[PDB]
């Protein structure tokens, strides 16, 4: 059971870094 | 065989602080959008 | 009572909550074997 | 600002905000209580560190009975 | 607006608010007290007192709750196994729901001073901005703190009109609170001594109250005031935090290696009394006392003691767990029974074998039998390996004196070998670990845990008090640099660092 | 031998990459650095 | 008295004046002199 | 033939979770999966190790 | 003015070394560890409490002399010069590993001075202090390892020696007894000091390849003088670069430079909690279910498991002489092998 | 038994250091300007007060 | 192998087999590495030490630099004079462009 | 009687619509002060 | 992609919160018997 809990933790790190890259602050010049 | 209180552990340790960091952006985002042309 | 001069309004950038999630998730990661023991 | 009975029973003792010594005041002295603590402190740190040892001070478990 | 690291720095100019949130730690504090008083009574068995003690369940708050008085309970039980019939108000029940109840009071004065934040007590009659007058109200809670500090060590402590304290004896066999009287010679300073707590506290208690009276009494010099920026809470706040690490830094000193204020009973056994073999050292010298008055070797062992033989043991050494090994020492190493009795091992030709005792820093060590000499005589194969003194081979027979086992000798090879890797832990006890499931690794002792705890804490409070003193000693920059810094900066053109007058 | 010329091998690519930039970059004309009056990020569009 | 506190009142003695007094008496001739 | 398991489905953490490398009876041999008799076969030898590495 | 303003002045003056008031712990303390440390990797042998030869005259070079820790019959004992064990001698003193109590004590308060005179430093130019907040991290590290660890283990004979060869010494008696590789704080040390050695080179290149053209040499060193006030490099053409290369990029130069400080700052901050958790032998040594599944099925092997007869060989087979007051004898039968499992 | 200091301690110098625009400067201004470098999101880089206080005058 | 426990069961096999530890290039690499995290700290300190003053206090010092702006956001001549003062004045790296590329050399280098 | 997952439930049940509401009502009062005068 | 017009704006009272949270406690109270069996 506990491969399920290490599974889950790695997809949400793996979604957690898609959506830093692709739902990002978009940088402006101030 | 694994503890309860692992799982308990490991589960409410991810998600409490998740579901702060949540919270005060989305109160922040909330600001943002309340203070500028909406 | 009355009103306190003292609120001052939190924010946290995008950037910092996405900090924030890879920071909480990546302990969990590490931290789970060692808890599961 | 609200005013309370035990408010101004204790208004006197923060009233003197502020308010300090002519130069250097009572410094000499702090700094001779200081050097007395720091010599007890090394006398009671090399006691139990066994660096030390004064008389009839045993610094063992035995020593309990 | 403010970062999420900075957001408590609103009550940093509100005393009423600071007040409030100091409450409410309180509270939380006194809460978490109380709450774990009641789940480890809820879990805690006084079924054992002497085999399955309070430090051997995981009780961490239970200890020092019994170290300055509350050992009887409302379920008509105690610490020592002495049943009570009138245990009183203050067991271990009472006192952590007189903590809840002051949690809850606490809380509820947190919510009445954060509602009523602007009174004219917290404003300078000078200027109608709040304020703190800091020297003085230092002056006040160090005479409050003096005055406690003295009527600890005065009734509760020497028993006028308290309890007492616990003390136990060199080996931990016959501890109990009672009062002490204090100890005013140089004989009140080992840590090893009860007496030099009453007399610590009364002295200490009457100097801090004469200081309190000097710092409400006398103004701080100027240079003082603007050296330590006296006028700024966070001054405070980084020397208060110096020297609560410095507080942690003893404790866990204090903890780890011993002291009056450690019991064994209550915190169990330290390292270092396995590493000098310091109960095994004592149960030896009785069974020789036994031996010299005409007993034979079996009655000498049966005299001993079965707290003194369990404090023999490896397993409770605080220097065997793990850092993710949790749970109470039964979890560990099962819940003992009883001592066994002491085992003596005899090749063929009937030299005397003892297993070399495991040392702390080993997870497995080799077992090893040497005769009086120090010879290797017999030896366990590491796993499936060639061997010329197995004990198969020598053919060691294992004789129990003492305990259960008493009278008993073992010939056949696999006990004699499971017996010698039992003995190699230290005192061969019986454990059962079907009602707690053990596992088989060994665990900490609460004492073990406090260190560990106290230790992080005090070098994470180090980096406290670095930070924070920074911060009240630059809080003109902590914005950043300006303009004129360009300039003093530069090598040369000043004669004096950072004067603008030199040069 | 083997670990000589593994090492120099190595050492030379290292060299060819570098060399390779240099060529690229100065053939271009933006080895020196960033003209700073018209930079080419500037005329991009942002993401 | 034992020979451990006579060292110890002897390395007090010793610390003040081969550490404490030297460097002290040194610096204060020092900066007296340059006032600058 | 002593297999070692490093997989979270037989028994593994993250800690001690790997993808071992291939079998000492491969050596340095390419080893795709078109060059082993049955993907059993592959995965028992360690073949995934020297796709991901390759890759 | 009083004699205090005037100390302050002439200890504040602009000389090619700084002294300030944190120099009269600084320089001393400081050269009294070194000169200690260079005495005893000279001279001062270990014979005595190791039974090693540690030094130039016993004919040892750089990397195998060192200041040997003192002897486990000494406790944690201070090893004054005049103290009950060495009443004053300095030869039995040096035998008796004094000398690196000597260094470990004064270079500790060297440390101290050196992070006073960092804060002082900053206070008198003008600046924020964080100097003396990063090397926090290398003072918390010299406190866990050479004083915590000792102090919460037997004695100071198991505190890292002052060596080259000793510290490789006791990282593999660490490995061995404490499995520190498997400690998650370790592994957030290792992080830390990789992840902040990634961005010191990353954040170089990025600002070399990112300059403006403000010369016309070829070596666009020249280009730069101190009395600038437009930056040198161009951090929108970097941060186009590394969005859209690694999909994440810096777009605030003070929060990188923060983020520099912060990596490593907690790297050897977490490193320190697990030594600290070292020193009690609170150690995550093993996992309790792998040990479980291994000792009910033979068969059962995972790369951990290697590592746990790793550790047990380097513990058996460095026992007898890292440890000689133990006068720990084995027998070639116990002594763990390949062939003997 | 038969002064004040008088200073605040708790005081940020909190002074802006103004820095002047160039020539060069404006001309990168509008070649970004120019690319839509400065529409979009227009929060970014700015704190919450700051943003605050430019919304709620112009 | 593609691990944690298999990476540190590639160290200590390779530690046995070879002794990396006494070679002289794994002790260049572990000076690159200590010198990278230094030099980082060492960076980052004096940059975040002489930053600007761009901000109020009752918000981050990060947004006194704004993306895109063409002056700098701290003062390079206080961190020179500040690094210049803690150790002999002669060890400074005046220069930035050369202090980056020292910053980039050491640990690839390593 | 039951296992981690019960627990797992009875916690989870609860704290995820807490934090999901308390989320809304400080979003809500980040937005009612940021438009009213702060 | 722009700006879109329908975007609202989302808010909860502080007597709608509060009764979320007495519903959610007291389901988790009435539940947690028969989950716990
Ligand atoms: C960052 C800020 C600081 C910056 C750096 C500062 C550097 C300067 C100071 C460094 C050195 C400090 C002094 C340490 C000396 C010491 O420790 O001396 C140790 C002595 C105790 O000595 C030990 O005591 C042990 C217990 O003995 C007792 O129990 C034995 C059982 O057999 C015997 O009965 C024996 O007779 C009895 O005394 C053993 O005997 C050991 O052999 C013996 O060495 O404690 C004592 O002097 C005093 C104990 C009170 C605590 C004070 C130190 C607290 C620090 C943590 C201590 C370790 C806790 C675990 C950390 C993880
Ligand atoms: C009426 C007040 C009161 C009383 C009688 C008790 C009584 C008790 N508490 Mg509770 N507690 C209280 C208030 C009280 N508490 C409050 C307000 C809090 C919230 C902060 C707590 C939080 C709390 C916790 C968290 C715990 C207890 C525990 C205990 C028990 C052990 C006490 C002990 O060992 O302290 C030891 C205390 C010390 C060693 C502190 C000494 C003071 C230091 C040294 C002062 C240093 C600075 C000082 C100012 C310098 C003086 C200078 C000098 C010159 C004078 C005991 C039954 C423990 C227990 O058994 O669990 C129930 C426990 O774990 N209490
Ligand atoms: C000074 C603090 C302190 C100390 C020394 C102890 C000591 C003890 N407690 Mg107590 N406890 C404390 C605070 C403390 N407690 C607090 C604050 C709580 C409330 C949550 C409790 C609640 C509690 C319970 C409910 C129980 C104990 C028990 C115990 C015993 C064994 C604990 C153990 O094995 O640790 C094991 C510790 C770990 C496995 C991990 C410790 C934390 C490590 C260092 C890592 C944490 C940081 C890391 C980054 C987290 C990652 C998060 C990630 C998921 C995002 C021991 C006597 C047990 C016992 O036997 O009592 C009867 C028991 O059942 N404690
Ligand atoms: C009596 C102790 C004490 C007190 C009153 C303060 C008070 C303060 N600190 Mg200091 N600090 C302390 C100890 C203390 N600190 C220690 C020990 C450290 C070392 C780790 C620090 C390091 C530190 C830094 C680096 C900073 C502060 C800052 C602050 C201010 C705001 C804090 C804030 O909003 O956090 C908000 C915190 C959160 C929103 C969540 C934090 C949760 C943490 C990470 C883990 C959870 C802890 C857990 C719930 C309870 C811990 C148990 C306890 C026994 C420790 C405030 C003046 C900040 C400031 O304003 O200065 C400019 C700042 O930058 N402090
Ligand atoms: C910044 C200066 C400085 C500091 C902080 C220290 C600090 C220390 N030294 Mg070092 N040392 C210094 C300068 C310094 N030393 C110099 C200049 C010399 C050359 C002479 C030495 C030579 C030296 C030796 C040879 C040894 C030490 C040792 C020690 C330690 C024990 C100190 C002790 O108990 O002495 C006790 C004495 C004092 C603390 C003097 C204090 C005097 C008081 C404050 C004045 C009042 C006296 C009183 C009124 C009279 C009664 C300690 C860590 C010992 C050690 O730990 O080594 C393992 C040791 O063996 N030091
Ligand atoms: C092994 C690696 C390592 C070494 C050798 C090292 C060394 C140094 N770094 C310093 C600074 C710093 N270190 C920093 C960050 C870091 N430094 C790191 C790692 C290291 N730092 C890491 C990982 C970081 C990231 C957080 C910063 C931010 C600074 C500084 O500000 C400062 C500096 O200016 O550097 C540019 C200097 C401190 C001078 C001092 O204390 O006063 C004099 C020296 C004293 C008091 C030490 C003597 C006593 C020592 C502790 C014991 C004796 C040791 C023997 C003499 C030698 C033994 C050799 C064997 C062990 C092989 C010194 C050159
Ligand atoms: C809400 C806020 C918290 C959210 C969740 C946070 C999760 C992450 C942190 C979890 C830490 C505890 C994990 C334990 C997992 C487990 O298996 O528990 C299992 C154990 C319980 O163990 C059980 O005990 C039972 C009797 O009570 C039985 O005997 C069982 O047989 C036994 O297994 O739980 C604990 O022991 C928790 C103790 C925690 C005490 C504090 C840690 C020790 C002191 C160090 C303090 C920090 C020092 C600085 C560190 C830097
Ligand atoms: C773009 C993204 C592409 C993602 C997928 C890429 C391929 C993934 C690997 C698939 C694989 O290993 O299949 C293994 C099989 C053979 O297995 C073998 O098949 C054999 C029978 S037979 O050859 O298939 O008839 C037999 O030996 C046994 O079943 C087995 O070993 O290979 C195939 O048949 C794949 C053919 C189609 C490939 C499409 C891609
Ligand atoms: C082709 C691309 C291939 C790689 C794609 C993924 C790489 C990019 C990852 C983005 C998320 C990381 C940053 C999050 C947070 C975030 O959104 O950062 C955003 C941040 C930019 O912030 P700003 O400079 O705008 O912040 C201004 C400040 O005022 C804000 O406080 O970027 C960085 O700081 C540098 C990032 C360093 C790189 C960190 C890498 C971490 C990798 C962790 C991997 C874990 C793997 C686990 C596997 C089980
Ligand atoms: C309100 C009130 C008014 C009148 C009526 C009333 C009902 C009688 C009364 C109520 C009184 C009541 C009911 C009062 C009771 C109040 C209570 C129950 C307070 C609980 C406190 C728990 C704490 C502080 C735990 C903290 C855990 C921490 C810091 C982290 C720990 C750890 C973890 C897991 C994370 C990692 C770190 C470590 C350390 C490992
Ligand atoms: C060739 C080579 C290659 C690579 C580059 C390189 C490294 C630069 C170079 C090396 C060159 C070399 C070899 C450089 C080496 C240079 C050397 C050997 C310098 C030795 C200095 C000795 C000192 C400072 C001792 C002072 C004694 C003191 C303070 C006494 C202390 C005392 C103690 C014992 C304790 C009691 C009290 C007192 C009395 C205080
Ligand atoms: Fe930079």
């Amino acid at each position: 059971m506990e491969t399920l809990v290490y599974t889950f933790l790695l997809i949400g790190t793996l979604g957690v870094l898609f959506f830093a890259v692709f739902f990002r602050d978009p940088p402006r010049i101030a | 065989n694994v503890s309860v209180a692992a799982y308990l552990a490991v589960l409410l340790g991810t998600f409490i602080p998740v579901v702060f960091l949540i919270t005060l952006f989305i109160q922040s985002e909330a600001r943002k959008a309340a203070e500028s042309g909406q | 009572s009355g009103p306190n001069p003292n609120k001052q309004p939190v924010e946290l950038n995008r950037t910092s909550l996405f900090w924030g999630l890879l920071l909480i998730f990546v302990l969990a990661v590490l931290f789970s074997s060692y808890f599961f023991n | 600002a609200l005013r309370t009975r035990l408010g101004e029973l204790l208004r006197p003792l923060n009233s003197e905000y502020g308010k300090v010594a002519p130069g250097w005041g009572t410094t000499p002295i702090m700094g001779f209580v200081m050097l007395l603590f720091a010599v007890f402190l090394l006398i009671i740190l090399q006691i139990y560190n066994s660096s030390l040892i004064i008389e009839n001070v045993d610094v063992d478990w035995a020593s309990l009975g | 607006g403010l970062p999420w690291y900075r957001v408590h720095t609103v009550v940093l100019n509100d005393p009423g608010r600071l007040i409030a949130v100091h409450l409410m730690h309180t509270a939380l504090v006194a809460g978490w007290a109380g709450s774990m008083a009641l789940y480890e009574l809820a879990v805690f068995d006084p079924s054992d007192p002497v085999l399955n003690p309070m430090w051997r369940q995981g009780m961490f708050v239970m200890p020092f709750m019994a170290r300055i008085g509350v050992t009887d309970s409302w379920g008509g039980w105690s610490i020592t196994g002495e049943s009570v019939a009138n245990p009183g108000f203050w067991s271990f029940e009472g006192v952590a729901l007189a903590h809840i109840g002051l949690s809850g009071l606490l809380f509820l004065a947190a919510v009445w001073h954060w509602v009523y934040w602007d009174l004219e007590l917290f404003r300078d009659p000078r200027t109608g901005n709040p304020a703190l007058d800091l020297p003085k109200i230092f002056g006040i809670h160090l005479l409050l703190s003096g005055v406690l500090c003295f009527g600890f060590g005065a009734f509760h402590v020497t028993g006028a009109w308290g309890p007492g304290i616990w003390v136990s004896d060199a080996y931990g066999i016959t501890g109990k609170v009672q009062p002490v009287a204090p100890a005013w010679g140089p004989e009140g300073f080992n840590p090893f001594n009860p007496s030099g707590v009453a007399s610590h506290h009364i002295a200490a208690g009457i100097l801090g109250f004469a200081a309190g009276i000097f710092h409400i009494a006398v103004r701080p010099p100027q240079r003082l005031y603007r050296a330590l920026r006296m006028g700024n809470i966070e001054t405070v706040l980084s020397s208060s935090i110096a020297a609560v690490f410095w507080s942690a830094f003893i404790t866990t000193g204090t903890m780890w290696y011993g002291s009056a204020t450690t019991p064994i009973e209550l915190f169990g056994p330290t390292r270092y009394q396995w590493d000098s073999g310091y109960f095994q050292q004592e149960i030896e010298r009785r069974v020789e006392n036994s031996l010299n008055e005409g007993l034979s070797l079996s009655e000498a062992w049966s005299r001993i003691p079965d707290k003194l033989a369990f404090y023999d043991y490896v397993g409770n050494n605080p220097a065997k767990g793990g850092l993710f090994r949790a749970g109470p020492m039964n979890k560990g190493d099962g819940i003992a029974e009883a001592w066994l009795g002491h085992p003596i091992f005899q090749d063929k030709e009937g030299r005397e074998l003892t297993v070399r005792r495991m040392p702390a820093f080993f997870e497995t060590f080799p077992v090893i039998l040497v005769d009086k000499d120090g010879i290797i005589r017999a030896d366990i194969p590491f796993r499936r390996a060639e061997s010329k003194y197995s004990i198969e081979q020598v053919g060691v027979t294992t004789s129990f004196y003492g305990g259960k086992l008493n009278g008993q000798v073992f010939t056949d090879a696999p006990t004699v070998k499971k017996y010698a890797r039992k003995a190699q832990l230290g005192e061969v006890m019986e454990f059962d670990r079907t009602t707690l499931e053990s596992d088989g690794v060994f665990r900490s002792s609460p004492r073990g845990w406090y260190t560990f705890g106290h230790a992080n804490f005090a070098l994470l409070f180090f980096l406290g008090h670095l930070w924070h003193g920074s911060r009240t000693l630059f809080r003109d920059v902590f914005s950043g640099i300006g303009a004129e810094v360009t300039e003093q900066v530069e090598f040369g053109a000043f004669q004096k660092l950072g004067d603008r007058s030199t040069k | 031998l083997t670990c000589a010329h593994f090492l120099l091998g190595f050492v030379f690519y290292i060299g060819h990459l570098w060399h390779a930039g240099r060529a690229r970059a100065a053939a271009a004309g933006f080895e020196k650095g960033i003209n700073r009056e018209n930079e080419p990020t500037l005329s991009l569009r942002p993401i | 008295m034992t020979p451990s506190f006579s060292a110890f009142i002897n390395s007090l003695l010793a610390g003040l004046f081969i550490v404490i007094i030297p460097i002290g008496t040194a610096l204060l001739i020092v900066s007296q002199s340059d006032r600058l | 033939r002593e297999p070692v398991a490093g997989s979270l489905l037989y028994g593994n953490n993250i800690i001690t979770g790997a993808v071992i490398p291939s079998s000492a009876s491969i050596g340095i041999h390419f080893y795709p999966i078109w060059e082993a008799a049955s993907l059993d076969e592959w995965l028992y030898n360690g073949g995934p190790y020297q796709l991901i590495v390759d890759h | 003015r009083g004699w205090f303003d005037l100390m302050d002045d002439w200890l504040k003056r602009d000389r090619f070394v700084f002294v300030g008031w944190s120099g009269l712990l600084l320089f001393p303390t400081s050269y009294l560890s070194i000169g200690g440390w260079f005495t005893g990797t000279t001279f001062v042998t270990s014979w005595y409490t190791h039974g090693l030869a540690s030094s130039y005259l016993e004919g040892c070079n750089f990397f195998t002399a060192a200041v040997s820790t003192p002897a486990n019959s000494m406790g944690h004992s201070l090893l004054l010069l005049w103290g009950p064990e060495a009443q004053g001698d300095f030869t039995r003193w040096c035998q008796i590993g004094g000398l690196w109590a000597f260094c470990a004590l004064h270079g500790s308060f060297g440390l101290i001075g050196f992070c006073l005179r960092q804060f002082e430093i900053a206070r008198l130019v003008g600046i924020r202090p964080y100097n003396a907040i990063a090397f926090s991290g290398p003072i918390a590290i010299f406190v866990s390892v050479f004083l915590m660890y000792p102090l919460g283990q037997a004695s100071w004979f198991f505190a890292p020696s002052l060596g080259v060869a000793a510290i490789f010494r006791f990282l593999l008696f660490i490995q061995g007894f404490h499995n520190f590789t498997l400690n998650p704080f370790h592994m957030m040390g290792v992080a830390g000091i990789l992840g902040a050695a990634l961005l010191c080179a990353i954040h170089g290149a990025t600002v070399q390849n990112t300059i403006f053209e403000d010369g016309d040499a070829a070596n666009t060193f020249r280009a730069f003088t101190p009395t600038q006030a437009e930056e040198t490099y161009s951090m929108v053409t970097a941060n186009r670069f590394w969005s859209q290369i690694f999909g994440v990029a810096f777009s605030n130069k003070r929060w990188l430079h923060f983020f520099m400080l912060f990596v490593p700052l907690a790297g050897l901050w977490t490193s320190a909690i697990g030594i600290v958790g070292l020193a009690l032998n609170l150690r995550a040594y093993d996992f309790v279910s792998q040990e479980l599944r291994a000792a009910e099925d033979p068969e059962f092997e995972t790369f951990y498991t290697k590592n746990i007869l790793l550790n047990e060989g380097i513990r058996s087979w460095m026992a007898a002489q890292d440890q000689p007051h133990e006068n720990f004898i084995f027998p070639e039968e116990v002594l763990p092998r390949g062939n003997a499992l | 038994p038969r002064v004040y200091d008088e200073e605040d301690q708790l005081l940020i110098l909190s002074d802006i250091v103004t820095f002047e625009e160039t020539d060069l400067g404006r001309r990168r201004e509008a070649i970004a300007e120019a690319s839509g470098w400065y529409t979009g999101n227009p929060s970014f880089g700015r704190s919450l007060i700051e943003y605050s206080e430019q919304t709620r005058k112009g | 192998p593609l691990g944690i426990s298999g990476t540190f069961n590639f160290m200590l096999v390779f530690q046995a087999e070879h002794n990396i530890l006494m070679h002289p290039f794994h002790q260049l690499g572990v000076a690159g590495v200590f010198g990278g995290s230094l030099f980082s700290a060492m960076h980052g300190s004096l940059v975040t030490s002489s930053l600007i003053r761009e901000t109020t206090e009752n918000e981050s010092a990060n947004y006194g630099y704004k993306f895109g702006q063409e002056e700098e956001t701290y003062n390079i001549v206080a961190a020179h004079g500040y690094f210049g003062r803690l150790i002999f004045q002669y060890a400074s790296f005046n220069n930035s462009r050369a202090l980056h590329f020292f910053l980039g050399l050491w640990p690839v280098v390593g």
